[PDB]
RNA sequence: GAAGAUGAUCAGAUACCGUCGUAGUCUUAACCAUAAACUAUGCCGACUAGGGAUCGGGUGGUGUUUUUUUAAUGACCCACUCGGCACCUUACGAGAAAUCAAAGUCUUUGGGUUCUGGGGGGAGUAUGGUCGCAAGGCUGAAACUUAAAGGAAUUGACGGAA
């Protein structure tokens, strides 16, 4: 797993967790 | 660790040269970096030139030649048997030939 | 060294360069020690009789040695013109 | 050397060093008496003289400044100090 | 000059410095943060009493093959459930 | 002796030079053990680490046996010699060889005051090996030997009754650890202390005196 | 301590600027900058052979202080004083190695070449690095035939000579094996000229 | 920059001894500088010390004889009770029996030996070995 | 694939060593003397022995040879190298010397025949 | 030329390759504030070793070229010097080594100062604050888990490397 792409699926998870957050709130 | 000095081209004062294209891929390479070879050719051949100078008009006329800087990368200068790697203590020669 | 009844207690007084004053230690292997023929009348070698130079290995190995020993035996006199103390 | 008269160089090594680097730090520069063609009289300009020097009396242009010493122009006379 | 301040006026600078650096011990930042309290079941004691739950067999990491013979323990003076390890050879046979 | 060669073995062997401290004074290097055999016979051995060293082979990991020993007399000399072989018996009585060829004088001392017979250190020293560092430093009477056991030994085997250690680096390192305790006991006459500041008349080595009996035919 | 005759000769210093001694090279070492005089245009320098003949007289009194005489050790790895060191083997006592040092002279006592010199000369600094660094390991002095550009890494007694030519390398053995044999006694007289003349010492063709 | 002219000439010093000179030549030459000198010449760790005046601030060129082990500055200049000189002989000396700790003392600058003598102690220079 | 091993050519050249007033240019003569000087295990050893010891001497007729080292051979070398030159170089033929070359027989105090020339950059 | 379209190939259906082509590449006004932003080497100062080459400036040759009967200025040569980008040899020294004239002047430990790191993951994550139009940037844990992860080098093996 190289680091950029961990790096971009955890970018990913940031958006998708901050989306279900304002969703929520 | 640091294979060399140079690291692998020929910038010591700048941050930055300017990218070139590779010959055989068009690769974006530092200029400082490239690989270049001036190959100078003859316009005929090796052995055309009997031929040309024998069906020539204009008696001993030039014959004039071809230049072309060559830009290339490591990987296709390393493949084309450029620049053909080097033990570690005969890869510090600077040397031409 | 001695104790407090005299009795010198060294085991062997180590030699010093005559350069730089260092201690020339047993292991010190690139240090050589020069003898001199001292020169008598009608210029012969009296065998036996030297002028003797200690160099440490320091010296020798930063190529000081030469010119170190031009300064200690213009001092000696084994040379007249040869070391000049202002360069 | 790893002996050397430090109090005493030769005059030739302080010769050599910069103004900076030598024993005592002093000038390289000069003063020069310095005549016209035309007047009679005497001017003392510098010689790293950094300016269009002319006489009292005349109108003539003795040194032009340069990078380093000025160029003592137009058929001047010279002499140190 | 070896990184770290030395001027005779400058003991805040070191003094704060290394409270700042201290942080990154185990220990430091463990007793500090206050987390065997916090955390860690046995409240930043050495021992607990606990009710068994059940008896577990736990498979023991490769390259050991066993079953380890521990035990669920749920702790009386927290009410967190813990696994415990029944330490000789029976012994499971021993407690209920 | 033995049929020496080396003239050095030559004048010992034949009785010319019969102090080893005459060999040390003219820094001179000794190339049989058996000059130390006769200079120094109470010169007892000890084996400190046994180790097994692997090649990697084609086939196979080769594997050697890598012997350090400390030989020395507990009045003032000592020699480390590392040396591996194919069995560990040959690993022991070369490395007592090399040993043998090692040896150096330590400068006892004292913690300070001038009462009778060296018990320490005359200087605070140090030695480097790899990582490690170890530092000596002059200790008072009873206070023996502060040092790892192999270092201890090492101490114990120059003759050193009190002394401090400190070290750095990877101590576990045992070949490492006790080379730089060899260096650094051997940077005692490393160190210029004001009572060795007396001007000295420079000697004849014995090769020059005993030129004769040197380089027989 | 040389009383008077030690002075060099008129007739040697036809000797040392007949055979070049005193061509310098071009490239200085810091070292050998005392041995310059005043290096003229085209950029060859001068050495001072007044300089070159006191540490040649040096050398030899240094040389005749060895007791037994055939562990003065003269070294040429050069075809320009392969004859010099031989000759100079054969008028003095003096072990020669002529041509390839074979290393492991020095240490490596086990060798059919082994030997233990208590003084080692060499021709060149350069070419004979073997000998020197080998020496550097069992406490030898060394006197080397120098030039101005030649280094004097672990060399002790240089004696500043044109390492170029073959008349100044056969020309300083020469002085040296004649000063040494005056040292010794071995010539009577030091004011008659050695009846061995200096041309058996130059490398010859064929 | 230029923060310890004292550390510039005890660094000079040594960096000249550990080559094997047999002189330096310090820049720019304080009383503190000269003081350290001839503690260090009283004690015979250096020679002759000559001080060129230029009109500036100085030079000196100090004759190494040959001595010299470690001449070092403490800085910075610790405030050194009565108490604690033997804390600062056990950290910087090699041994007990020579060695010197500099000390600026309201009676002057001197070594602890005879800072002991004086019953007077102060800031601390550096050292002399 | 007639390469001749160690132990033909190291007891060919302690042959040569040790018995030059001795064998000759003829491999029979060779080969028989091989029979008494030494104890040559088999006769095909032998027959090499000798061979490679005619080898060498046919050579050394002609120009010495590395790695031999006889008696003779140091003499009749020491006979040739003794050659001194009557034609005396080092000698005056005419001292050409440069300017400051003179300035350095003034500053050594003595008097020498010499001519001067500029040298040129 | 991201995306996207399409042509081939591939076991799965190699995303490589071919032809197009939007955003983009360029510019103006405003944002963003990150890069293997690297010399993976903070900034100031001092000392320690030889060397040649080069860039900028300066100084000196009764030097070369403009030979025109004691031939300006430029260009060049030689020697110094200051400042710079670097380089070669050595290892005094340093380093775990690779290597380093600094990564030296360090257990003989202190020239001045700022920033950062504390086993590997979890994690540059959660949350809070703040900045941004957004993308995100700066700040930034813990629970839990783990006996190694890693660095340099040696021998072997292997390479669709020579
Ligand atoms: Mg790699
Ligand atoms: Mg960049
Ligand atoms: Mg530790
Ligand atoms: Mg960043
Ligand atoms: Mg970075
Ligand atoms: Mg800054
Ligand atoms: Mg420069
Ligand atoms: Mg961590
Ligand atoms: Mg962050
Ligand atoms: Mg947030
Ligand atoms: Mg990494
Ligand atoms: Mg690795």
């Amino acid at each position: 797993m190289r680091a950029k792409w961990r790096k971009k699926r955890t970018r990913r998870l940031k958006r998708k967790r901050r989306k279900v957050r304002a969703r929520s709130k | 660790p640091k294979k060399r000095a140079s690291n692998g081209r020929n910038k010591k004062g700048r941050g930055h040269v300017k990218p070139v294209r590779c010959v055989n891929c068009s690769k974006s390479i530092p200029k400082d970096k490239a690989i270049k070879r001036m190959a100078i050719r003859n316009i005929v051949e090796a052995a055309a030139v009997r031929d040309l100078s024998e069906a020539s008009v204009y008696p001993e006329y030039a014959l004039p030649k071809t230049y072309n800087k060559l830009h290339y990368c490591v990987s296709c200068a390393i493949h084309a048997r450029i620049v053909r790697v080097r033990s570690r203590e005969d890869r510090k020669n600077r040397a031409p030939p | 060294m001695e104790n407090d009844k005299g009795q010198l207690v060294e085991l062997y007084v180590p030699r010093k360069c005559s350069a730089t004053n260092r201690i020339i230690k047993a292991d010190d292997h690139a240090s050589v020690q020069i003898n001199v023929a001292k020169v008598d009348e009608e210029g012969r070698a009296i065998p036996g009789e030297y002028v003797t130079y200690a160099l440490s290995g320091y010296v020798r190995s930063r190529g000081e040695s030469d010119d170190s020993l031009n300064r200690l035996a213009q001092n000696d006199g084994l040379l007249k013109n040869v070391w000049s103390y202002s360069r | 050397v790893l002996v050397q008269d430090l109090l005493h160089p030769t005059a030739a090594s302080e010769a050599r060093k910069h103004k900076l680097k030598t024993l005592v730090q002093g000038p390289r520069s000069y003063f020069l008496d310095v005549k016209c063609p035309g007047c009679l009289n005497i001017t003392t300009v510098f010689s790293h003289a950094q300016t269009a020097v002319t006489c009292e009396s005349c109108s003539t242009i003795l040194c032009t400044p340069t990078g380093g010493k000025a160029k003592l122009s137009e058929g001047t006379s010279f002499r140190r100090k | 000059g070896k990184g770290k301040p030395r001027g005779l006026n400058s003991a805040r600078k070191l003094r704060v410095h290394r409270r700042n650096n201290r942080w990154a011990e185990n220990n430091y930042k463990k007793r500090l943060l206050g987390t065997a309290f916090k955390s860690s079941p046995f409240g930043g004691s050495s021992h607990a009493k606990g009710i068994v739950l059940e008896k577990l067999g736990i498979e023991s990491k490769q390259p050991n093959s066993a079953i380890r013979k521990c035990v669920r323990v749920q702790l009386i003076k927290n009410g967190k459930k813990v696994t415990a390890f029944v330490p000789n050879d029976g012994c499971l046979n021993f407690v209920d | 002796g033995w049929v020496p060669v080396t003239k050095l073995g030559r004048l010992v062997k034949a009785g010319k030079i019969t102090t080893i401290e005459e060999i040390f004074l003219h820094s001179l290097p000794v190339k049989e053990f058996q000059i130390i055999d006769t200079l120094l016979p109470g010169l007892q051995d000890e084996v400190m680490n046994i180790k097994p060293v692997q090649k990697q082979t084609r086939a196979g990991q080769r594997t050697r046996f890598k012997a350090v020993v400390v030989v020395g007399d507990s009045n003032g000399h000592v020699g480390l010699g590392i040396k591996t072989a194919k069995e560990v018996a040959g690993a022991i009585r070369a490395g007592i060889i090399i040993a043998k060829l090692s040896v150096i004088p330590i400068r006892r001392g004292y913690w300070g005051t001038n009462l009778g017979q060296p018990h320490s250190l005359a200087t605070k020293t140090t030695g480097k090996c790899g990582s490690v560092t170890v530092r000596l430093i002059p200790a008072p009477r009873g206070s023996g030997i502060v040092a790892s056991p192999a270092v201890k030994k090492l101490l114990q085997l120059a003759g050193v009754e009190d002394v401090y250690t400190q070290s750095n680096g990877k101590t576990r390192t045992l070949e490492n650890t006790l080379k730089a305790a060899f260096v650094a006991i051997g940077n005692t006459y490393g160190f210029l202390t004001p009572n060795l500041w007396a001007e000295q008349p420079l000697p004849v080595s014995p090769l020059d005196i005993y030129s004769d009996e040197a380089s027989a035919q | 301590s040389l009383p008077a005759t030690f002075d060099l000769t008129p007739e040697d210093a036809q000797l040392l600027l007949a055979a070049n001694t005193h061509l310098g090279a071009r490239n200085v070492q810091v070292h050998q900058e005392p041995y310059v005089f005043n290096a003229r245009p085209d950029g060859v320098h001068v050495i001072n052979v007044g300089k070159t003949w006191e540490k040649l007289v040096l050398a030899a009194r240094i040389i005749a202080a060895i007791p037994n005489p055939e562990d003065v050790v003269a070294i040429s790895s050069r075809t320009f004083g392969q004859r010099a060191v031989l000759k100079f083997a054969a008028h003095t006592g003096a072990t020669p190695i002529a041509g390839r040092f074979t290393p492991g002279s020095f240490t490596n006592y086990i060798t059919r070449s082994f030997k233990e010199p208590r003084l080692v000369i060499v021709t060149d600094p350069r070419s004979d690095a073997q000998a020197i660094k080998e020496a550097s390991y069992v406490n030898i002095p060394v006197i080397a035939l120098t030039d101005l550009d030649s280094p004097s890494e672990f060399v002790d007694v240089a004696i500043p000579c044109n390492n170029r030519g073959k008349h100044s390398i056969g020309l300083i053995w020469y002085l040296l094996a004649r000063e040494v044999l005056r040292l010794r006694g071995a010539l009577v007289d030091r004011t008659q000229p050695w009846s061995i003349m200096p041309d058996l010492y130059f490398y010859r063709d064929p | 920059t230029r923060s310890s002219v004292l550390a510039d000439a005890l660094n000079a010093i040594n960096n000249a001894e550990k080559t094997g000179k047999r002189q330096v030549l310090i820049r720019p030459s304080s009383k503190v500088i000269i003081k350290f000198l001839q503690v260090m010449q009283k004690h015979g760790y250096i020679g002759e010390f000559e001080y060129i005046d230029d009109h500036r601030s100085g030079k000196i060129v100090v004759q190494l004889n040959g001595r010299l082990n470690k001449c070092g500055v403490i800085s910075p200049r610790f405030n050194v009770k009565i108490g604690d000189i033997e804390k600062w002989t056990a950290n910087l000396l090699p041994a007990r029996q020579f060695g010197y700790v500099i000390l600026t003392t309201s009676a002057g600058i001197m070594d602890h030996e005879e800072a002991r003598r004086k019953h007077v102690s102060g800031k601390i220079l550096g050292f002399v070995y | 694939g007639r390469v001749r091993t160690k132990t033909v050519k190291r007891a060919s050249k302690a042959l040569i060593e040790r018995y030059y007033p001795k064998l000759t240019l003829d491999f029979q003569t060779n080969k028989r003397l091989c029979d008494e000087i030494a104890t040559i295990q088999s006769k095909r050893l032998r027959n090499k022995i000798a061979g490679y010891t005619t080898h060498l001497m046919k050579r050394i007729q002609k120009g010495p040879v590395r790695g031999i080292s006889f008696k003779l051979q140091e003499e009749e070398r020491e006979r040739k190298d003794q050659y001194v030159p009557e034609v005396s170089a080092l000698d005056l033929s005419r001292l050409n010397v440069d300017n400051q070359t003179s300035d350095l027989v003034k500053s050594l105090g003595l008097k020498l025949p010499l001519s001067v020339i500029n040298v040129s950059a």
